[PDB]
């Protein structure tokens, strides 16, 4: 089971330096080269560079030459990405990919979870969770959800009943408010007989500012 | 560098392996120097350059055996290696 | 500077065959691998260059094409073609190709949510209207308080196509202060969609 685990989302000021980690397990380290790929919030995949833990050789893209530094630590089987001189265009989710191939074949088989680093001079603000109470009854099914508002930066994760409720869940993409703070709403459709089921919980998590809120929804 | 140390190593015993399968001397020369699964791409590319440069249906058979050369010498095959250069 | 060109988007009828081109200079000589990335997830390789599946690669001539046999609802997402350039020792990714599975028209399941009393303690009040499962994506939401149309106080976001239902969802939130919310206590949201003969409106009076 090849597992690639990355660091949490990071917020760095413009012009600063960010370091992204990629923990590897399940396969023999220093036996397969590893690559870093970044993806803008709405754009496609972009290759950053390459690292070989066995030799320490680093192959970077022409665009990123001089700004990116890659290090590997065989003691803990990790690969690090370090981007210097952060510009506002660098805000993106950064993926680490394990490469399996010999000679001409070169492809990625075990992508990482990704790290959403946000380059901004603003201060992180925690979200506020307000329940959306369902109604009793057209009136097909019985939809309900949570509302997280006034949060920054982007990365926020919403799960229902600690992952028990995954059918009918709709976590809408965040929308930019007039104040400059992100806000999204997550909704779920459940059978009208809500008395039989135990409870429904927002289980929101904002890794910046360490905001973890579990809120129930009731009429 | 890889190209600096490729001159010191005499790859000629490794080039002798052509048509032998289509000994340990090749791996004995291959260990030196600083070939910790590195610069093997240069060494493998040099063998292709020396014997049957470019692409005859017999260099293709030689290509397959070259890729297996690290395995029989207790080494991992290069991850990024382009044995064939068309040049046009 | 090896450039891989991919179509920005593609729409494929369900049950048919799909072909996503990937065009570079002499891409046949190179090794082409295709990755499928679901929204909010890391990309997953569907075909690679060394059990049969619906995904396959031909790689003939200047363009390499990925074929998905019997396109189903779960095939939606962004597909990327990647190769390893030898003349520059660079890994290059193609442009995003958003694949959308065609579907029949579906009427939205409109839902209206009054502001929570916990939010009422604060200074702002939010009214949310939910459209659960509708197709196509095109839909317009109009916010009316009492009977006057509200403009500039509502913003909406739309989800991508569902993996199973191949449908979209839209949520329009109405942000108002606690002196606007107390007045105009008749809140109504009206929506119009191609799957609805007449606009459907839902309202609450509290």
């Amino acid at each position: 089971q090849v597992q690639l685990v990355q660091s949490g989302p990071d917020v760095r000021k413009p012009g600063a330096t960010v370091k992204v980690s990629c923990q590897t397990s399940g396969y023999r380290f220093t036996d397969y080269e590893m690559n870093w790929v970044r993806q803008a919030p709405g754009q496609g995949l972009e290759w950053i560079g390459l690292i070989n833990p066995h030799s320490g050789d680093t192959a970077y893209a022409q665009k990123f030459q001089g700004r990116v530094t890659m290090t590997s630590d065989t003691s803990d089987s990790t690969v690090y990405l370090e981007l210097s001189g952060l510009t506002p265009d660098d805000t993106a989710v950064y993926y680490c990919a394990r490469s399996q191939g010999t000679f001409e074949v070169y492809y990625f088989v075990s992508w990482g979870q990704g790290s959403l680093v946000t380059v901004s001079s603003a201060s992180t603000k925690g979200p506020s969770v307000f329940p959306l109470a369902p109604s009793s009854k057209s009136g097909g099914t019985a939809a309900l959800g949570c509302l997280v508002k006034d949060y920054f930066p982007e990365p926020v994760t919403v799960s229902w009943n600690s992952g028990a409720l995954t059918s009918g869940v709709h976590t809408f993409p965040a929308v930019l408010q007039s104040s400059g703070l992100y806000s999204l709403s997550s909704v779920v459709t459940v059978p009208s007989s809500s008395l039989g089921t135990q409870t429904y919980i927002c289980n929101v998590n904002h890794k910046p500012s360490n905001t973890k809120v579990d809120k129930k929804v009731e009429p | 560098s890889c190209e600096r140390q490729v001159d010191r190593v005499n790859l000629k015993p490794c080039e002798q392996h052509i048509m032998q399968r289509i000994q340990q001397r090749c791996c004995d020369e291959l260990n030196e120097m600083e070939n910790t699964q590195g610069c093997m791409c240069e060494a493998l590319q040099q063998i292709m350059e020396n014997q049957c440069d470019r692409l005859r249906q017999m260099v293709q058979q030689f290509k397959r055996e070259l890729m297996s050369l690290p395995q029989q010498c207790n080494f991992r095959a290069p991850q990024r290696c382009d044995l064939d250069v068309s040049g046009g | 500077s090896y450039v891989l060109t991919q179509p920005p988007s593609m729409s494929v009828a369900p049950g048919t065959t799909a072909s996503i081109p990937c065009g570079a200079n002499n891409i046949a000589k190179k090794r082409v691998h295709w990755y499928r990335q679901k929204p909010g997830q890391a990309p997953v390789v569907v075909v690679s260059d060394d059990i049969p599946d619906r995904f396959s690669g031909s790689k003939s001539g200047d363009t390499a094409t990925l074929t998905i046999s019997r396109v189903e609802a779960g095939d939606e997402g962004d597909y990327y073609c990647q190769v390893w350039d030898s003349k520059t020792d660079h890994v290059v990714f193609g442009g995003g190709t958003k694949v959308t599975v065609l579907r029949t028209v579906a009427a939205p399941s409109v839902f209206i949510f009054p502001p929570s009393d916990e939010q009422l303690k604060s200074g702002t009040a939010s009214v949310v209207c939910l459209l659960n499962n509708f197709y196509p994506r095109e839909a317009k939401v109009q916010w009316k308080v009492d009977n006057a149309l509200q403009s500039g106080n509502s913003q909406e976001s739309v989800t991508e196509q569902d993996s199973k239902d191949s449908t979209y969802s839209l949520s329009s939130t109405l942000t108002l202060s606690k002196a606007d919310y107390e007045k105009h206590k008749v809140y109504a949201c009206e929506v119009t969609h191609q799957g609805l003969s007449s606009p459907v409106t839902k309202s609450f009076n509290r």
